């Protein structure tokens, strides 16, 4: 059990690690944000 | 010249309607209207 414990709380520690050290983690979020700013600012551009 | 109220303005013959202000836009001298991404005029040289 401690062992087990353990593996799991090291685990949930290398999960802050891994987020924060790899941009393409969030990448599938962040192109939500991108694709959705470019297809507005794309409508905008049209109007010239 | 009447500002920080909604007016139908006409400067040089360009119309439109809108807020005017005084702005920190740094127009070099041969400048008379800025454009935004649209087209749309978004600042003028007050012509007197």
């Amino acid at each position: 059990q401690k062992l087990i414990a353990n593996q799991f709380n090291s685990a949930i520690g290398k999960i802050q690690d891994s987020l924060s050290s790899t941009p393409s983690a969030l990448g599938k979020l962040q192109d939500v944000v991108n694709q959705n700013a470019q297809a507005l600012n794309t409508l905008v551009k049209q109007l010239s | 010249l009447v500002k920080n109220k909604c007016v139908n303005f006409n400067f040089n013959g360009l119309t439109g309607t809108g807020v005017l202000t005084e702005s920190n836009k740094k127009f070099l001298p041969f400048q008379q209207f800025g454009r935004d991404i649209a087209d749309t005029t978004d600042a003028v040289r007050d012509p007197q």
